[PDB]
RNA sequence: AAACUUUCAACAACGGAUCUCUUGGUUCUCGCAUCGAUGAAGAACGCAGCGAAAUGCGAUACGUAAUGUGAAUUGCAGAAUUCCGUGAAUCAUCGAAUCUUUGAACGCACAUUGCGCCCCUUGGUAUUCCAGGGGGCAUGCCUGUUUGAGCGUCAUUU
RNA sequence: GCGUUGGAUUGUUCACCCACUAAUAGGGAACGUGAGCUGGGUUUAGACCGUCGUGAGACAGGUUAGUUUUACCCUACUGAU
RNA sequence: CUCUUAAGGUAGCCAAAUGCCUCGUCAUCUAAUUAGUGACGCGCAUGAAUGGAUUAACGAGAUUCCCACUGUCCCUAUCUACUAUCUAGCGAAACCACAGCCAAGGGAACGGGCUUGGCAGAAUCAGCGGGGAAAGAAGACCCUGUUGAGCUUGACUCUAGU
RNA sequence: CGUGGAGGUCAGUGACGAAGCCUAGACCGUAAGGUCGGGUCGAACGGCCUCUAGUGCAGAUCUUGGUGGUAGUAGCAAAUAUUCAAAUGAGAACUUUGAAGACUGAAGUGGGGAAAGGUUCCACGUCAACAGCAGUUGGACGUGGGUUAGUCGAUCCUAAGAGAUGGGGAAGCUCCGUUUCAAAGGCCUGAUGCAGGCCACCAUCGAAAGGGAAUCCGGUUAAGAUUCCGGAACCUGGAUAUGGAUUCUUCACGGUAACGUAACUGAAUGUGGAGACGUCGGCGCGAGCCCUGGGAGGAGUUAUCUUUUCUUCUUAACAGCUUAUCACCCCGGAAUUGGUUUAUCCGGAGAUGGGGUCUUAUGGCUGGAAGAGGCCAGCACCUUUGCUGGCUCCGGUGCGCUUGUGACGGCCCGUGAAAAUCCACAGGAAGGAAUAGUUUUCAUGCCAGGUCGUACUGAUAACCGCAGCAGGUCUCCAAGGUGAACAGCCUCUAGUUGAUAGAAUAAUGUAGAUAAGGGAAGUCGGCAAAAUAGAUCCGUAACUUCGGGAUAAGGAUUGGCUCUAAGGGUCGGACGAUCAACUUAGAACUGGUACGGACAAGGGGAAUCUGACUGUCUAAUUAAAACAUAGCAUUGCGAUGGUCAGAAAGUGAUGUUGACGCAAU
RNA sequence: AUGGUGAACUAUGCCUGAAUAGGGUGAAGCCAGAGGAAACUCUGGUGGAGGCUCGUAGCGGUUCUGACGUGCAAAUCGAUC
RNA sequence: AUAUUGGCGAGAGACCGAUAGCGAACAAGUACAGUGAUGGAAAGAUGAAAAGAACUUUGAAAAGAGAGUGAAAAAGUACGU
């Protein structure tokens, strides 16, 4: 049964969670996972690839700190405090 | 086409040899002071069987040099080494069966195993078991020694270059009828996965140039240049004759 | 049976969002939502682990 | 008419897994792992397993007396005794022949 | 003749067509020059009186400071809440902070919340073993400092 | 009008014998009849031989192994209210 | 003897899973045998590790006979459960130009429909396999296309290596 | 002619109703179309002259959506099976409880896990959806509750393998190399850099089945327990003191020895031993289970019978004494060879024998520990369920079963991992008493042991198969009979009794059966079906590689009951006493001639083709005559090499290798 | 064509584990004995070999060209093997 | 001076009008499939205002019938037409 009676014996993880995206990605035999390339310096992506871009480009996340950057631009980088 | 069993092997994925089991390289001391001017005695204390070897092995231990330990080397044993037999070693050693001397120290006709091929590689010719190199004759001028090789060709080799005496133990091993399939599969299961083979005119001619047709056969000449490219070469490779040899062999 | 910590923990966000809508979220003013949309259950969507 | 259960992790019947029917207090058989035996130690001469010398698993041999470990002769858990008795006499009669040897070879300068 | 079947109608079904909407999409133009080791993009996991999400934030967690406005917030509940006031508020604004686990991710690892090392401090009778607490050890390269290595090499000791 | 068979070899239609018989006439119905059958032949994918071909492969040359789907609709027919 | 070759099929085996002719001939087994087996051999096209011959034992391998046994058959019969069938509840699918009684005619040379005749009367259940040239998949055979791929070779044109 | 949008106009229509929709109502045109009334409706829209295009649908096996006929139809038939009463509820074939019939039958429908799931677990609430009938039930819905460890795992170690680093390739993403053409780093002492001696292994990841430091019983929860509660332990790392021992012969005596022990300095530097290992055979022995006698309690049957049937009768890790095959040492010197295993091997290289030493597997007694647990009886009266008492004891039997383990034997061109750890030995640095000094391996005593996991399922509903799919998916435990037997069949324990149901009993079927006479005439062909069968005895061909062929072929027997005979153990010195087995042979009686009585269980013979055999392949039409193989033969290669890999390389496979070898036919 | 992602299945090697009722046969090794002038030859045991064998479970997939063929199921079900 | 399918900030269109317009006008790169790279939806409109139908009645309930709100229940959260 090529088929049903031969999935019968699919119990064992391709991959594991991918530490970097949290993909579920992470290849275990081959401890690297397939989607941001972790653990690769770079981030994997590839321009066929613009769904997959668009999914994860800046802009999908939290923009933690480079949210505000374009406010503290716009005031002239300040510091100090303003009085009253 | 595919890429034939031959070109298949040489990247080494599933081919590699099984090397668990195995007692580790076996090898001589290495040629230093003690060797190639005095001679430097060790005891066999174990010989013992090696997986994927016919030739039983002696564990032979020295005593170092320049500090106070043992050290043990892995010895091809000749025929008639024994546990606890003492073992000389060296230029100014003696003759006598498993004692290892450079070549221009023994007579021409002596019977020596594990030749060095050149002097300080710790032995090369002649570690098969039942294998032994016959010294033929000396050139002491440009020290050499003249050898036979258990293939039979004949070689000039520096005197300098180690031997053991006497032929390697556990000879006859061919001599025996393997007798069934499966015997042949533990030898070869301790080896390497050459076994079985399948011939590759009963394959298709993308596995294979002796694949196809309508009947099983070659088709073509099964001996194949010298000159021919990786997945050219399967049958007899630049053989310079074929068919069944008559009369006798034996080279001079 | 015995599990890695990061699946033990994923699987208390898991049980932790597997809930009804709370109702009082439709009372308010312009408020959209009717029911928990993204709800799971284990014999249905499997979390891949 | 009881039967029994692993007392751990692993179902499988490992070398590590061995397990004992025992009948407690209770009036119930139940499990118990063993560790697996201890085999004595060896004489580093002849390879005889040597008397005297108690026998455990190698970090027991840090929980447990002196005078278990050895008995009371030079080489004392080393070798066999009969075998300290050979190194004995091959020690004193090659250092004789030693001397013996000393002196011929001094007769065989001389002499010539 | 009913039943049944067809056809038209009205009401009722079924379904979401039409029509009208439009905080969205699209394109055109105009102006601007700002991510990151001073830990960026992204990730996981958390935070609310009562939330599963979106949005927001980080153990100070739908937020802290500061500045402006000048009384709300609202689904209910709630405020020594405090209204001619350094003052409501999910407001705007932002110049000061916090900023878990991570991540180019940096002590070593990482299918583990797995294993070190060094300095300060505390507690167990403690330079040393255990614990708590704060603070630290990645790589390539430049400038410079200190310590070094080589009959590479120059002088100078008697 | 009415009956025109039973067997031996053969996948065979055909051919041919044996036997009984009154007689063992010839044909048609999509060379009647595969959601009636069977699958032995033919006619894929495995394999052997012989001839052919350098070869892949070929052979109207011989072999062996090789999944036979669905009716509940209409009509038709059979019986039934 | 002659022509000719690198050499001209040896030892063996055969109508063989290799023989066109072919159901070869003879023998044998049968009432009868394109089958089996034994022989014979100018063998279309047998044949020596392209392996030849032979062979104990083995084999879910192809074939032949015999004894036993049998519903394989003459030739059908009878029983058991579960179905089907009727009931309550539950409730799909394929398929569907329109549809559905024949004959003959003509017709794209086999019509449910057209033409001329036979004819024809509600609403229906269980079966059935004649028809719907039924359904199933833009024919796998065949051809054509200046459409392909797998594979082969002294095809064109190249190329790693050497 | 019509549609979306734009420029202009009609100061155009409109909440007193725009647009849209509906209408076998009315009108204009040949027509595309246009107008109207009535209905529904709510917020915008139209004429005209021009502008512009994503501008008109019946189809494209068209796209998305929506809906019919088929049709209350095909169907809801594997897994032996259900019944009676009551409780609850609006409602009961289906939920609960009680009674009955049964099943899975310890190779499980039982008791636990590994992967995977991830809250399913458990309680309460609950029935819209889901559980292809039902539903008061659920693995559903809703709200909660729940998973406790120095000792069980993880952590540590290494395996195949993976992979940083001085480096070498590559335009580069990066390739290569883990010892790698490298100035690689530590550790213990003291006299905090210093004096020193060293040792120099150059990362790391890679096992919840390998290795490994250490916990047991009793009790407890709705749900967790080797984790919690009670008692009883052990280990590891830190701290130190008291006793003991040791010394004026400083680093203990005894014993011929093997060895002894409550102890009884030890730096490196070295060395040795456990870590550490195949597989099968028979023999021994332990543990659990099985069977079973006596008795002390409870239960059942009792018209009749049975000193009867069932059942309780238990002992943890840990500590002390003791306990062993093997191997030892001392005495003694062997032919007339003795000793010895089921299995032929041992002895002048020292046997047979007398006497000793050891491992402490494993057993025995005690401690633990009866105070626990188990079985009974008597109270006491709703207040809880407390309280009192009792018995818990002595044996036997073995080719039994399982599992452990020992001493051996067969087996190999197969000889069957590594590391982290722990110990010992050699060794002799250095430090040590007498007015008192050394002693953490003898005893006792103190402090500390983190972190992640721990529920449950583990499958004909908790995993994957689109699902509560007749499929697939790793493992431990295993009672009684019959029997060769974990077979098949019946049973104890536990667990089920789930699968839509009711009524019939046509055709045809699926699944199971039997047939008079004939006996393959059926047919491509015995397809299919029948016949055969176990055990004891007898009988057994051609051929053969002498192993086979062979259960060849082919016969006879078999029940029950009642007798006979043979086969053993232990004692104290041709005997006697006593204990305890089922095997085999034999013989009488007996029956509706039946007896492997259910179950279980070969059809055989002669040949031809063909592959030698065991094995392998087309998952999902081909198990074959194909492939493979042992055997045979041929080729290449002596390393500066053959075969092969790679873009390159200080690159790589064979290579831990060297012609009895590797590579190619 | 280019650039990516798969050895949860399956193929094959390596590392580490685990698993396999009851019977038939009776190879070497060995013990006793018997015949024979000798060389040598028999007999009865004992022992337990074999990619031996009947046959479970395991792994497999021969036939019914059996069930099913809008299935239980995109390979399953029964019997036989 | 030139470039600008990205980022921040702005004005617009003979553009699209929820099967259109970016795939997403909605908790949209969502849900969900897949070992994985990847793939990848459906889904806007009660009304001015909840005034979201008190209360009676049949029903075990869901609901039904009255009543009530509202300009409109020919708007009852299955909601415009
Ligand atoms: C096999 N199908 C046929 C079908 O073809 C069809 O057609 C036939 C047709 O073949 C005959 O037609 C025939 O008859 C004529 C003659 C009678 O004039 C002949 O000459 C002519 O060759 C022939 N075609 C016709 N006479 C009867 C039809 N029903 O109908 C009758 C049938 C038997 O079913
Ligand atoms: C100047 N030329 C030479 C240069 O040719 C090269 O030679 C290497 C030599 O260093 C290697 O030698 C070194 O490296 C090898 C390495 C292969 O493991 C080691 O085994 C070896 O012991 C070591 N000495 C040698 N085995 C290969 C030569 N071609 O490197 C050494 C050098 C002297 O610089
Ligand atoms: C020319 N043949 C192709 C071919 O695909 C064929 O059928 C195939 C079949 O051959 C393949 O598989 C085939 O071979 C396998 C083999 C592993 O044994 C068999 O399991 C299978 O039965 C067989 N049909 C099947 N997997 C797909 C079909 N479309 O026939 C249809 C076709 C597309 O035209
Ligand atoms: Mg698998
Ligand atoms: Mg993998
Ligand atoms: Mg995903
Ligand atoms: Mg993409
Ligand atoms: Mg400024
Ligand atoms: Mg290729
Ligand atoms: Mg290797
Ligand atoms: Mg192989
Ligand atoms: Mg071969
Ligand atoms: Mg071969
Ligand atoms: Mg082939
Ligand atoms: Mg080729
Ligand atoms: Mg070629
Ligand atoms: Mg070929
Ligand atoms: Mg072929
Ligand atoms: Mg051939
Ligand atoms: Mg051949
Ligand atoms: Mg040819
Ligand atoms: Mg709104
Ligand atoms: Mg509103
Ligand atoms: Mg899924
Ligand atoms: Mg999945
Ligand atoms: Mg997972
Ligand atoms: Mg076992
Ligand atoms: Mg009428
Ligand atoms: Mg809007
Ligand atoms: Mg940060
Ligand atoms: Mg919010
Ligand atoms: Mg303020
Ligand atoms: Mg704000
Ligand atoms: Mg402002
Ligand atoms: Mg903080
Ligand atoms: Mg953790
Ligand atoms: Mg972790
Ligand atoms: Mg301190
Ligand atoms: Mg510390
Ligand atoms: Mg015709
Ligand atoms: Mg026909
Ligand atoms: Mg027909
Ligand atoms: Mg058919
Ligand atoms: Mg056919
Ligand atoms: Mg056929
Ligand atoms: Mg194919
Ligand atoms: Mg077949
Ligand atoms: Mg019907
Ligand atoms: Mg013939
Ligand atoms: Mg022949
Ligand atoms: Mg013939
Ligand atoms: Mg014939
Ligand atoms: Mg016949
Ligand atoms: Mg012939
Ligand atoms: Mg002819
Ligand atoms: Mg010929
Ligand atoms: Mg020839
Ligand atoms: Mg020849
Ligand atoms: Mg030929
Ligand atoms: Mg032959
Ligand atoms: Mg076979
Ligand atoms: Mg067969
Ligand atoms: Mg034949
Ligand atoms: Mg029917
Ligand atoms: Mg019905
Ligand atoms: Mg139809
Ligand atoms: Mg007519
Ligand atoms: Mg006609
Ligand atoms: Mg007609
Ligand atoms: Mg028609
Ligand atoms: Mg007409
Ligand atoms: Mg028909
Ligand atoms: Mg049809
Ligand atoms: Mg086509
Ligand atoms: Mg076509
Ligand atoms: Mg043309
Ligand atoms: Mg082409
Ligand atoms: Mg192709
Ligand atoms: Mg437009
Ligand atoms: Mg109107
Ligand atoms: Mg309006
Ligand atoms: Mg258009
Ligand atoms: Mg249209
Ligand atoms: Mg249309
Ligand atoms: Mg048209
Ligand atoms: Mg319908
Ligand atoms: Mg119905
Ligand atoms: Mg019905
Ligand atoms: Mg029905
Ligand atoms: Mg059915
Ligand atoms: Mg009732
Ligand atoms: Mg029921
Ligand atoms: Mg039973
Ligand atoms: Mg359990
Ligand atoms: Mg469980
Ligand atoms: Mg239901
Ligand atoms: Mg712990
Ligand atoms: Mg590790
Ligand atoms: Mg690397
Ligand atoms: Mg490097
Ligand atoms: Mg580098
Ligand atoms: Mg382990
Ligand atoms: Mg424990
Ligand atoms: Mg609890
Ligand atoms: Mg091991
Ligand atoms: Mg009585
Ligand atoms: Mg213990
Ligand atoms: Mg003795
Ligand atoms: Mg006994
Ligand atoms: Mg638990
Ligand atoms: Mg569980
Ligand atoms: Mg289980
Ligand atoms: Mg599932
Ligand atoms: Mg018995
Ligand atoms: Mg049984
Ligand atoms: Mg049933
Ligand atoms: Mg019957
Ligand atoms: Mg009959
Ligand atoms: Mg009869
Ligand atoms: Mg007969
Ligand atoms: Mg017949
Ligand atoms: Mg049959
Ligand atoms: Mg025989
Ligand atoms: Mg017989
Ligand atoms: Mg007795
Ligand atoms: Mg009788
Ligand atoms: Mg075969
Ligand atoms: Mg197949
Ligand atoms: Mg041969
Ligand atoms: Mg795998
Ligand atoms: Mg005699
Ligand atoms: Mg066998
Ligand atoms: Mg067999
Ligand atoms: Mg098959
Ligand atoms: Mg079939
Ligand atoms: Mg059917
Ligand atoms: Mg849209
Ligand atoms: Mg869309
Ligand atoms: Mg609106
Ligand atoms: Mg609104
Ligand atoms: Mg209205
Ligand atoms: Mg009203
Ligand atoms: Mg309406
Ligand atoms: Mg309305
Ligand atoms: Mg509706
Ligand atoms: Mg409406
Ligand atoms: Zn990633
Ligand atoms: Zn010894």
């Amino acid at each position: 049964g090529k088929g049903t009676p031969s999935f019968g014996k699919r119990h064992n993880k391709s991959h594991t969670l991918c530490n970097r995206c949290g993909r579920r990605s992470f290849h275990v035999q081959k401890k690297t996972c397939s989607s941001c390339g972790y653990p690769a310096a770079k981030t994997r992506s590839y321009n066929w690839g613009a769904k997959a871009k668009r999914r994860h480009t800046t802009g999908t996340g939290r923009m933690r700190y480079l949210k505000h950057v374009s406010r503290r631009f716009k005031n002239g980088f300040q510091t100090g405090s303003a009085s009253k | 086409g595919r890429v034939i069993r031959n070109q298949r092997k040489g990247a080494g994925s599933i081919f590699t040899s099984h090397t668990r089991l195995r007692q580790g390289a076996a090898k001589l001391r290495t040629l230093d002071y003690a060797e190639r001017h005095g001679y430097i005695r060790g005891i066999v204390k174990q010989i013992v069987h090696d997986s994927g070897r016919g030739a039983p092995l002696a564990k032979v231990v020295f005593r170092d040099p320049y500090k106070y330990r043992l050290r043990e080397e892995i010895f091809i044993a000749n025929e008639g080494v024994h546990t606890g037999q003492f073992i000389y070693a060296g230029k100014k050693a003696s003759l006598n069966v498993g004692n290892v001397l450079p070549l221009g120290s023994v007579p021409e006709g002596t019977i020596v195993s594990n030749v060095e091929e050149k002097p300080g590689d710790r032995g090369a010719l002649a570690r098969a078991s039942g294998n032994y190199v016959i010294i033929i004759g000396h050139n002491p001028d440009e020290n050499k020694t003249r050898v036979r090789l258990p293939s039979g060709a004949k070689k000039v080799i520096s005197s300098d270059a180690r031997g053991v005496i006497g032929v390697i133990a556990g000879g006859g091993r061919v001599d025996k009828p393997l007798l069934k399939a499966g015997r042949a599969f533990h030898k070869y299961r301790l080896k390497r996965n050459s076994w079985p083979k399948t011939r590759g005119v009963a394959m298709n001619p993308v596995d294979h140039p002796h694949g196809g047709g309508n009947h099983q056969h070659i088709g073509k000449a099964s001996t194949i240049s010298r000159g021919a490219v990786s997945g050219q070469k399967a049958g007899l490779i630049a053989a310079r004759r074929t068919g069944l040899l008559r009369g006798s062999q034996k080279t001079q | 049976a015995q599990k890695s910590f990061r699946i033990k923990q994923k699987m208390a966000k898991a049980k932790k969002q597997n809930r009804p809508l709370p109702q009082w979220i439709r009372l308010r003013t312009n408020n959209t939502i009717r029911y928990n949309a993204k709800r799971r259950n284990w014999r249905r969507t499997k979390m891949n682990i | 008419a009881q039967r029994v259960t692993f007392r751990r992790r692993n179902p499988y019947n490992t070398r590590s897994n061995k397990i004992k029917v025992v009948k407690t207090p209770g009036g119930i058989l139940r499990a118990q792992h063993v560790k697996k035996l201890a085999t004595r130690p060896k004489c580093g001469d002849c390879g005889s397993a040597l008397q005297g010398i108690s026998t455990l698993r190698p970090r027991q041999y840090a929980t447990v007396s002196k005078t278990h470990k050895t008995v009371s002769r030079a080489y004392g858990g080393s070798r066999c005794a009969n075998c300290v008795k050979e190194r004995i006499i091959r020690a004193f009669l090659i250092e004789e022949q030693k001397i013996v040897k000393k002196v011929v070879k001094e007769q065989t300068e001389a002499a010539k």
